[PDB]
């Protein structure tokens, strides 16, 4: 377990500056081609743990229409991933589709749970 | 004098179960000897102890 | 106080708090204290152990006697 | 904005307040319903209930004056409001109706009907109430056999034992010159102090309050009415407080504000507060809190209430409450001391302060007769602000260790664990 | 006899004392 506020930390300052950004942003892409969720239908979205209470709360804000074509998502990945095949290169999802949305319904959790459980550990205040 | 001092001297758990380990301690040595003694002096002449020193001459 | 109350924070490990430790320490050291005069007691003494048994207390273990 | 005292017969106490426009000249009495024996039980209410009616009818007729009345457990408080500029009036009426005569009040119909309406007015409240009812019942039950637990209305077959004669006898023996001061609370400043002694304003039969025998005790039990047909559940822990005129008064007070209230269908409830609040709303454990600790002359008690809708959690209600309470004497957050200090703070200030000069004027007789002088709140502040994380794990140690607990919850309480797993953990912790 | 009417219960208290001596 690792909280998304380090990620974005370390994620804004590594795509920020110029010449690491140039130097990294290049194999992000082909490592994610490489994975392999992309073919068989999953979106990042989808793939993390979902267990854990904070992503519960995550999962309970969702609206409706993401939260159904997760569910199609997800049983379809299920179905095939049972019968050994991939899916027919047309149906995959493409490069520009795999655009994160249940990153800030967490992000914004996270943050609430962190600064409220620093919040008791509070001082005498001066 | 059961004041509140033995309370306050009761009111610690671990001073508790400290005073009763130690209570168990001493009660385990002082009644081991005390049974021993007493089944020991209560036959003069059976146990081997006075026999070995009566044979001896 | 005018105008904000400027807290500040505390060292925690999410849930554990400095001052908890310091109100816990001396219950644990005499805690720790009772538990090993506890493993104390149960243990009688072994061949060996008399080796530490027979100098802790002279008013109380004079044994030695066949 | 000063309380001034003296000693002329009846005392006299003021406090002048330009703030309202309401004066409320008053009359309170040091025993109400604990000097008196189980057998005669509702005779204070029924003083009560023919005031507020038949007074209550005279006086608006006659000039413009409401009245009031009230009774904790030795409290006959009994306050007379009125516009800024004419008290003089109800010190007229005080003594033309209140003290004598007391033959004209005490009719005969307007007596029964009285007793009619108080016996209606009990029977309802035992039937529909419930937090009051089992309030009541931990006082009974913390005080058994001793001139504290009776209620102050009483019961259906104790009044139903009453006519003139004992009312009377009481009036006599309670309504004497020794304990009644004569408050003067609103925004009047001397007039009181003057007019208070005249002719002849002054109570029969002179004398002295019948001192009781026995004084109090404390013993753990239960009064509960279990009953499945009503739907919620309710209980009620104590430990015995602290006695007024005590110089554990105020830290008793803090210890029971670092819990606080509680009220589970708030916005801005569910979220604040301390360890046990997060600790219960991962379910629904409860639906609320009310801490408390009163306090009598004869000894006090340090309360404790909830109405949970839940029926089968509620030994882990009761196991989060006195886990916090078993703590509470092992280790305290200096923030958590701070934070009681400031609620507290604001609580008394409210209290003391309220707009209505009723209560100002019953707070007032309530310290003139049992401490015998008024503590102003500044000298209230500055003996908190004191008060340090030392002082109150010495109280808590003395009060909250392996003590008896009196519990008497109405309801559904089933599944309450009747004795030892509610008090025998109160101290399981290593401390 | 009303609810509030406990039942003499002087058979069995310890009247006498009813202090931490008990508890002790
Ligand atoms: C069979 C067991 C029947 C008796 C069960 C019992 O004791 O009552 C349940 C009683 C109910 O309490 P709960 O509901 O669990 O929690 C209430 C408080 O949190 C209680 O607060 P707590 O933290 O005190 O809870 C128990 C705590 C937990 O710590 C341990 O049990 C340490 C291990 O134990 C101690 O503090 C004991 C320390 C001293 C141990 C001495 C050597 C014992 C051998 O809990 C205990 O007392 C459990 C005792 C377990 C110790 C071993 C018992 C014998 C096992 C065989
Ligand atoms: C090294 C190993 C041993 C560590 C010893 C020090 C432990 C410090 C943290 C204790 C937990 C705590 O302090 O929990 C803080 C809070 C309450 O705090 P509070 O009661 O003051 O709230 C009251 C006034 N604010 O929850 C609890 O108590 C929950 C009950 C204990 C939960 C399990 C704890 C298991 C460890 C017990 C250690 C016993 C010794
Ligand atoms: C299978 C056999 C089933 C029977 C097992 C009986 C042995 C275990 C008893 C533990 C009782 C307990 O641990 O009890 C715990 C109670 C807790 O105090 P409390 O309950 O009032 O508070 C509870 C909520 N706070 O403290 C005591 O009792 C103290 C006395 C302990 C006596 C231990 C004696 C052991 C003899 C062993 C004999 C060989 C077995």
């Amino acid at each position: 377990p690792q909280s998304f506020t380090s990620i974005a930390r370390i994620g804004d300052y590594i795509l920020k500056s110029p010449v690491l950004s140039k130097l990294c942003v290049p194999v992000a892409n082909q490592f994610i081609n490489l994975a392999g969720y992309k073919k068989l239908g999953l979106k990042f979205d989808d793939l993390i743990a979902e267990e854990n209470p904070i992503m519960q709360t995550a999962l309970r804000r969702l609206p409706e229409d993401e939260s159904y074509a997760r569910a199609y998502r997800i049983i379809r990945a299920h179905q095939t991933e049972l019968t050994h095949h991939l899916l027919p290169r047309n149906e995959w999802i493409k490069a520009q589709e795999d655009v994160p949305y249940l990153l800030p319904y967490i992000l914004e959790a996270e943050a609430a749970a962190k600064e409220k459980d620093e919040l008791d550990n509070i001082e005498v205040s001066k | 004098s059961f004041s509140s001092l033995y309370k306050t001297f009761f009111k610690r758990n671990a001073v508790f179960v400290g005073t009763i380990f130690a209570g168990a301690f001493v009660f385990q040595t002082v009644f081991d000897t005390a049974i021993t003694s007493w089944y020991e002096n209560h036959n003069k002449g059976k146990l081997w102890k006075d026999v070995k020193a009566r044979i001896a001459a | 106080y005018t105008s904000h109350l400027s807290s500040k924070t505390g060292l925690h490990f999410g849930r554990l708090s400095l001052r908890s430790l310091t109100a816990y320490a001396p219950n644990l050291m005499l805690w720790g204290g009772a538990s090993m005069l506890g493993l104390f007691v149960f243990t009688e003494g072994w061949p060996k152990f008399q080796d530490t048994l027979y100098k802790k207390i002279p008013l109380l273990g004079p044994t030695l006697e066949d | 904005a000063e309380v001034t005292q003296l000693s002329n017969g009846i005392v006299v106490a003021t406090e002048h307040n330009p703030s309202a426009h309401t004066a409320s000249v008053g009359v309170v009495f040091g025993s109400g319903a604990a000097n008196e024996n189980p057998y005669n039980n509702g005779v204070s209410n029924l003083w009560k209930n023919i005031f507020l009616s038949k007074e209550n009818s005279a006086v608006a007729a006659k000039e413009g004056l409401a009245l009031s009345s009230n009774i904790s457990r030795d409290f006959q408080s009994y306050i007379v409001s009125s516009l800024p500029g004419s008290t003089d009036k109800s010190l007229d009426f005080l003594n033309q109706s209140f003290i004598q005569q007391k033959a004209n009040l005490l009719s005969s119909s307007n007596f029964e009907a009285t007793k009619k309406s108080v016996l209606k007015q009990v029977q309802d409240f035992e039937e529909n109430d419930h937090p009051n009812r089992v309030l009541e019942h931990l006082h009974s039950t913390a005080f058994q056999n001793t001139p504290l637990s009776l209620p102050t209305r009483g019961t259906l077959e104790s009044l139903e034992n009453l006519v003139v004669a004992d009312l009377e006898s009481f009036a006599n023996n309670h309504f004497l010159n020794s304990n009644a001061v004569v408050v003067g609370t609103g925004n009047i400043k001397h007039e009181d102090l003057v007019n208070s002694i005249e002719s002849k304003n002054l109570s029969l039969q002179t004398g002295t309050k019948p001192v009781l025998k026995k004084k109090a005790a404390f013993l753990g039990s239960e009064v509960r009415l279990r009953d499945d047909t009503l739907p919620k559940a309710w209980i009620s822990l104590a430990v015995e407080g602290e006695p007024v005129n005590s110089p554990n008064y105020f830290v008793a007070k803090l210890a029971a504000q670092i819990f606080g209230s509680y009220n589970a269908f708030e916005p801005a409830s569910r979220l604040q507060g301390i360890k046990l609040l997060d600790n219960i709303q991962e379910y629904q454990l409860c639906d609320n809190f009310n801490h408390f600790s009163l306090s009598y002359k004869d000894s006090g008690l340090w309360g404790f209430s909830t109405a949970t809708r839940n029926v089968t959690m509620i030994d882990d209600l009761i196991h989060f409450t006195l886990k916090q309470w078993n703590r509470l004497t092992i280790s305290v957050t200096d923030t958590e001391v701070e934070r009681a200090k400031s609620l507290l703070k604001l609580q008394l200030g409210q209290l003391y302060e309220s707009g209505n000069p009723v209560n100002d004027a019953n707070l007032l007789g309530a310290e003139v007769l049992i401490k015998g002088s008024k503590l102003s709140l500044g000298e209230a502040f500055k003996k908190i602000d004191a008060i340090t994380v030392k002082d109150v794990k010495a109280w808590a140690g003395k009060r909250l260790w392996d003590q008896d607990i009196a519990i008497a919850g109405t309801g559904q309480i089933e599944g309450l664990l009747d004795y030892m797993r509610i008090r025998s953990d109160m101290s399981m912790m290593r401390w | 006899k009303s609810t509030y009417r406990t039942p003499n219960f002087d058979d069995v208290l310890k009247e006498n004392n009813d202090a931490d001596k008990g508890r002790s």
